[PDB]
RNA sequence: ACACCCAGCC
């Protein structure tokens, strides 16, 4: 970690004077490999390379023993058929593997779009608006906007969606205090949405024929099919809610 | 400070006090010799950097080929315009990268710091 | 010192208030947020000798479900607590037939006082707390997750749901700082709620052994 | 981490640092001596005559039958100024530690030479040897201020956004607000947590046994998680969370800290054959 | 050739700066940084340069 | 370890007639907080050859035949006006107060040897022999090489004190000038010395067996030529 | 790879694996001394202005420099540099001192250690006197015609232009990397090679 | 068998 030590009597090599802390004395190779190293810096480079070789040939004998000990610590822990993780003595180590129930080979990196934005930006970009007739007519078809502006149940349902999203935002801010949105989750929703756009030749300019109440109902219905802790009693229901809280 | 031995058995003297006169006596703890102290010191300890390297360097260090030489720091006593400078490398400080200069003239060797 | 000692006493009393509240034991809302100035005004400012005597710091608290279940929180004056002191405090307890209580010790207690604490547990439960260990509310630390002592019926429901035996759950030592904070004996279960970065919340269970 | 205004104002943070750092009588004493002095009035040091004479005018239990063995300490200037103590604090600490048998004499903070005289009161080799013994003990094992284990506490602004305080503003935007933090070179976690003006929430330790014995089992689980992640992701490598979670849960499944060694794995309730395959084969069998 | 000249000039300036720091430390004119010894401060300065 | 600033001298006699013997004069670490342990300072001890536990250095010096401490410190300390080394060697004298003359020091040395035994004179002789033939053989093996050994031990303690005060740097095990290279010559000499000793032992046994039986012995038959030949061959063949 | 392996041990040749660093190879001009008897050195030193250990008061040791021969303290000397110059002259002239005898003056400690035993590793170096090589064109001309002549390496060693320096004496010398590039006249790095 | 070297790949 330090510079070349004073192996001789206050000298790195016999060729330097005593008490020389300059760059050449303590092992600063001012030459490139193309230009060639002078003898002193050649020796110092050899010292550095030898340090590298010693580390390579010594750290194996520590790391192999660390690895073997880690293996034999938990060679028997596995996911049993009630989705719990137990060791050879059937002592539950985790009630669900990784606390969510998901294998590590099918998860991707995703960004939570709710944790970072401020209250004004979050409300602007996540609260459905229906007072503005022009914008809603631009986004939606005539029949759909007529239905949205007519029914009051749909407006209440959309307000409930936004309220639930606000509570979810608060829960996220409790979970992630640092504020990083980079989480690991099973399904890539943005890439799947892009795949849906491309498969069906969705025009991003013309108004769409998707009823927002249909979006609400579809999301709610989907949330009941992603089951990690199946059951009916309150304990299983709470465990299921917790196991997929972040994904939901 | 100051160590000296009794003249009878040539062993280490030790401090002692008497109640009759209340005077320090450096008496030999082995034999039966006593003497009157003249410094009233027992144990002086030096915690911070009081090494005084200026009086510790051997003046013959100037004639070592491996030390640098400079002409910008002439000797104060003999006026020679060449000197040999070096650092300390002593424990108990591990700091103070200062230069100690020794004149290189023969029959000289005044040590000075700067 | 004078101001530092009363500040210490105030912090200890606030921590005891939070401890009792976390146990379901009825304390007034104002006591949970008693300021240093309020404590100084109500109890005293100079414990140098005699105005806030630690005997006056004794706290009575009751249980939410029933007034009958009460406790004491005590504060012996001397650094070292022994058989004769514990005997008189438990005699005072018996005069008011209370079961549970804590003893906040300044330095520690004798091996005899430790033995006398342990042996008579079934008759009256008594807990020890060094005053150093109560200057903070360890349950408020960011590392410590939310502990909740879960009742016998809930434990039975849990073991029925997961089809687990008693000893298959994860363990928590009886001498754990959090376990001592919550005052739990062997056989109880602690529902631990943690935030997770892959699920968002994770509820694990720990059995006291 | 600092809770109140000390997290921003620099000199309050320095006050906290001084209140935490261990400062024994070493590093602040120039040179000590055991000068003999049969009588107090005449003294033996010229520089310590007039203030000695005017201090000993009042017979406040320091003239009756004091031993003639003097201990001159000769405190330093620069080190005392850097550590920010004064004579009265040291005198109070000495009196508290050694009772009234070690009466302390000091001149002022205005003297160019910071002297300090200690004698032995009347109330078993000899007084000189005992005086030397207590001088060494007081130079080594006496605390002027701080915690007995903290060694070289530092201070710096956290440039990286991971360690600095992160908060939500009125509008909810995450603000990367910057505050002073301290990093020690010794663990006395429960003392440091209880100190005045110290955050008892975010104050953590890289040590694992201290977390277990102070905070709890879940606390040490979380701290072990964070420490393993810090080790792995220091070079930019990434490991999925669930593997670290499984390791941390396995070492903390049985209430206490379970080392990944013979002394932690072979002490579980596993079958003898697994243990004998691990290591210490014949002893297990 | 311009790149070689630039590299040589940079190395010459770096060596000159290191000699300047050595001269500053040799006259005890180098104020140590907080939390480090004078030797460690000098080593840190040389390494950074 | 419990020793701080140890010092050693792997002494070996010029002709290497004996294996190398190591003296390990060392200084105790400031770890003891007894009644008068840390106050005086640090004691200096010497782990002499063929003795199973440490000995304070002043006892060895006294055993070499220097009773008065003036003579001791005129060997360990060369400059009178140097209070630091005197203060640092105070504990060594303070520990050796109970030992006051040469013969009692010899008893101190001998009582901790290979065998405790019964009588006094035998282990006085043992201590004299181990200090005459096993402590620093390279400076003296003859009967009256005591002053030279005293000066060398004083130099060793002086080096220890200089290292403790920081006036010298502690040596490096790697400064390749501190390493010697045993080539084919010295290694073969090491085998040949022991194996010639074995041959002479065998000749002695054979000739004793013939002389006690009451007849002259033929020299040629006494020598077992197998020894040197199939010992050198074995060592160069197997490498052991 | 310690610093003192310069010129004695190859910085590159080591096995890779469990024996890295521990197994080394001699440099291409490394020479290991076979040892010599230290008797003539001792006789010369006694004949010179050196005073034995038993003939001196202990008070005189402090100012004088100690003399060690093969690690054995022999006596003391009051003029160190004169003795060092004389000893170096004798070694360079192939006198009673064998060419492989290492001779060391620790000036900062007032010690003179003369090593003669076997096992020391040393290499040849050119001798510099007042910033000039002692190896003149005459030596090169004689060496060029080694055939049909008797000039050889031993004649260089006997001529006092090349001497074997030990790895431990190497601490007390100033080596010039190359003669005509490190001994020229400029703002001199070192003027005492 | 066993032992000891050397060597290869990480
Ligand atoms: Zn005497
Ligand atoms: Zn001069």
């Amino acid at each position: 970690g330090k510079r070349i030590p004073f192996g001789f009597k206050h000298r790195t090599l016999p060729h330097f004077i005593k008490d020389d802390y300059g760059p050449e004395s303590r092992g600063f190779v001012e030459n490139s490999y193309l230009a060639g190293l002078t003898p002193t810096e050649f020796f110092f480079h050899a010292m550095g390379g030898r340090e590298g070789l010693i580390d390579t040939a010594v750290k194996t004998a520590e790391t192999g023993y660390i690895q073997r000990r880690l293996i034999k610590s938990m060679e028997s822990v596995m996911v049993k058929y009630d989705a719990t993780v137990r060791n050879s003595i059937n002592q539950v180590v985790q009630l669900r593997y990784g606390e969510d129930g998901l294998a590590g080979e099918s998860v991707e990196f995703q960004n939570l779009a709710t944790l970072k934005p401020s209250n004004k930006a979050f409300e602007k970009k996540f609260r459905f608006d229906y007072t503005n007739e022009r914008a809603l007519r631009r986004t939606l078809q005539e029949d759909l906007v007529k239905d949205v502006l007519s029914n009051a149940h749909i407006q209440n349902e959309l307000e409930r969606e936004f309220e639930r999203m606000r509570e979810d935002r608060e829960v996220l801010r409790v979970i992630f205090p640092t504020g990083d949105s980079k989480v690991v989750l099973p399904c890539n929703l943005l890439r799947m949405i892009w795949n849906a756009q491309k498969i069906f030749h969705i025009n991003p300019r013309l108004p769409s024929d998707l009823h927002p109440i249909k979006v609400v109902e579809g999301v709610k219905e989907l949330s009941k099919k992603l089951v990690i802790v199946n059951g009916d009693d309150p304990l299983s229901r709470q465990a299921q809610e917790n196991a997929t809280l972040l994904f939901n | 400070v100051g160590i000296r031995f009794c003249q009878e058995c040539n062993n280490m003297l030790y401090p002692k006090e008497d109640k009759e006169n209340r005077i320090l006596l450096y008496a030999c703890r082995n034999c039966d010799y006593q003497q009157e102290a003249d410094n009233s010191c027992i144990y002086v300890n030096k915690i911070t950097h009081e090494v005084d390297e200026l009086t510790q360097i051997i003046a013959d260090v100037s004639q070592d080929p491996t030390l640098p030489r400079t002409e910008d720091h002439p000797c104060q006593k003999c006026g020679h315009k060449e000197a040999v400078f070096f650092q300390s490398h002593s424990a108990r400080a591990e700091d103070a990268m200062r230069l100690y200069y020794v004149c290189t003239a023969p029959h000289c060797g005044h040590r000075w710091t700067e | 010192d004078d101001e530092e000692e009363t500040y210490r006493l105030w912090k200890i009393r606030k921590t005891i208030m939070q401890l009792c509240h976390d146990r379901g034991y009825l304390v007034t809302q104002d006591e949970l947020d008693q300021t240093l100035e309020e404590f100084k005004a109500q109890f005293g400012d100079k414990p140098s000798e005699g105005r806030p005597r630690r005997t006056d710091l004794t706290v009575l608290v009751a249980h939410n479900d029933d007034p009958t279940d009460q406790m004491f929180v005590f504060f012996p004056e001397e650094p070292k607590v022994g058989i004769k002191t514990i005997k008189v405090y438990c005699q005072r307890m018996q005069e008011e037939n209370i079961t549970r209580a804590l003893i906040v010790v300044q330095q520690g207690m004798t091996p005899s006082a430790k033995q006398s604490l342990v042996d008579m547990a079934p008759k009256y439960i008594l807990e020890q707390f060094l005053q150093q260990e109560l200057l903070i509310n360890i349950t408020e630390h960011e590392l410590v997750p939310e502990h909740v002592v879960m009742t016998k019926e809930e434990v039975t429901e849990l073991l029925a749901r997961y089809k687990l035996r008693e000893n298959q759950l994860p363990r928590i030592q009886a001498g754990d700082p959090v376990a001592r904070y919550f005052g739990i004996k062997r056989g109880q279960v602690v529902k631990i709620i943690r935030p997770s970065e892959t699920a968002g919340r994770y509820i694990t269970y720990r059995l006291v052994q | 981490f600092l809770l109140g205004q000390s997290a921003r104002d620099a000199e309050r943070a320095k006050d906290i640092l001084c209140r935490l750092e261990h400062t024994t009588l070493r590093k602040v004493t120039a040179n000590t001596a055991i000068y003999y002095d049969p009588n107090p009035q005449s003294t033996v040091v010229a520089e310590d005559q007039e203030w000695v004479n005017v201090y000993y005018e009042m017979p406040d239990f320091d003239v009756a039958r004091i031993s003639p063995w003097l201990l001159r300490v000769e405190l330093d200037r620069k080190h005392m100024t850097d550590r920010k103590l004064t004579m009265e604090q040291i005198a109070e600490k000495i009196n508290a530690g050694f009772g009234d048998d070690l009466n302390c004499i000091f001149n002022d903070d205005n003297a160019e030479k910071l002297v300090l005289r200690i004698r032995i009161m009347n109330s078993k080799m000899d007084d000189d040897v005992f005086l030397r013994c207590i001088e060494s003990n007081m130079l080594t094992d006496m605390t002027l201020q701080g915690i007995e284990q903290i060694s070289k506490v530092y201070m710096h602004l956290p440039q990286t956004d991971n360690k600095k305080k992160i908060i939500i503003t009125e509008d909810g935007e995450f603000k990367a607000l910057q505050e002073w933090i301290l990093e020690t070179d010794g663990v006395s976690l429960m003392r440091v947590l209880s100190e005045k003006d110290v955050d008892p929430v975010r104050t953590t330790s890289n040590d694992i046994v201290e977390i277990f014995t102070v905070l709890g089992i879940e606390a040490v689980r979380k701290a072990l998680e964070r420490e393993l992640y810090h080790v792995i992701s220091f070079d930019g490598s990434y490991v999925n969370y669930r593997h670290l979670a499984l390791l941390c849960d396995t070492m903390t499944c049985r209430g206490h800290l379970m080392a990944i060694t013979r002394h932690g794995v072979n002490r579980q309730d596993t079958g003898p054959l697994m243990k004998c395959s691990f290591e210490e084969t014949v002893d297990v069998l | 050739s311009k790149t070689y000249q630039d590299i040589q000039n940079t190395i010459k300036k770096a060596k000159q700066d290191v000699i300047e720091v050595i001269e500053k430390a040799h006259n005890n004119e180098l104020e140590p940084t907080p939390g480090n010894t004078l030797r460690q401060t000098f080593e840190n300065q040389v390494n950074r340069i | 370890s419990k020793y701080a600033y140890t010092g050693e001298c792997r002494s070996c006699l010029e002709n290497s007639s004996r294996p190398t013997s190591t003296i390990w004069v060392s200084m105790l670490a400031r770890g003891g907080q007894g009644a008068k342990k840390s106050a005086i300072g640090q004691r200096i001890v010497a782990t002499l050859p063929y003795i199973k536990q440490e000995v304070p250095i002043i006892i060895v010096f006294r055993a070499l035949g220097f009773v008065s401490d003036r003579d001791i410190l005129e060997h360990i300390i060369y400059d009178f006006e140097d209070p630091e080394m005197m203060e640092m060697v105070k504990p060594s004298l303070d520990e050796a107060f109970v030992i006051q003359e040469q013969n009692v020091a010899l008893n101190f040395i001998g009582s901790r040897g290979a065998k405790p035994g019964v009588t006094k004179e035998k282990r006085i002789k043992y201590a004299k022999e181990v200090l005459q033939k096993e402590m620093l053989p390279h400076v003296g093996v003859s009967d009256f090489c005591e002053t030279k050994k005293a000066y060398f031990l004083g130099y060793m303690v002086h080096r220890l004190l200089l290292a403790a005060l920081g006036r010298r740097e502690l040596d490096d095990r790697d400064h390749y000038g501190n390493k010697r290279l045993d080539l084919a010559g010295p290694l073969l000499a090491f085998l040949f010395r022991g194996m010639f000793k074995n041959l002479l032992k065998e000749v002695r046994i054979y000739a004793q067996k013939f002389i006690d039986r009451g007849k002259d012995f033929n020299l040629e038959l006494a020598i077992k030529t197998r020894i040197i030949s199939d010992g050198l061959k074995y060592s160069l063949a197997t490498g052991n | 790879l310690h610093n003192t392996l310069w010129g004695m041990v190859c910085p590159a040749e080591t096995p890779e694996g469990h024996a890295v660093g521990l197994v080394k190879n001699l440099a291409l001009m490394a020479y290991i001394s076979v040892g010599s008897q230290p008797s003539p050195i001792l006789e010369f030193l006694e004949e010179w202005s050196m005073e034995n250990l038993e003939e001196i008061s202990p008070a005189a040791i402090a100012d004088a420099t100690k003399i060690f021969v093969n690690g054995c303290w022999v006596g003391i000397h009051k003029d160190p540099e004169q003795l060092m110059n004389t000893l170096r002259k004798l070694r360079r002239q192939m006198d009673i001192i064998v060419s492989e005898v290492s001779m060391i003056r620790d000036i900062r400690e007032r010690e003179i250690r003369i090593y003669t035993d076997a096992g020391r590793i040393c290499r040849p170096l050119l001798i510099v006197e007042k910033q000039k090589l002692l190896l003149k064109k005459r030596h090169i001309d004689q060496l060029k015609e080694r055939e049909y002549n008797n000039y050889s390496w031993q004649d260089l060693v006997a001529s006092g232009v090349v001497e074997y320096i030990d790895t431990l004496e190497e601490e007390t010398v100033m080596l010039a990397m190359t003669p005509d590039d490190l001994q020229e006249k400029e703002v001199a790095y070192c003027s005492t090679y």
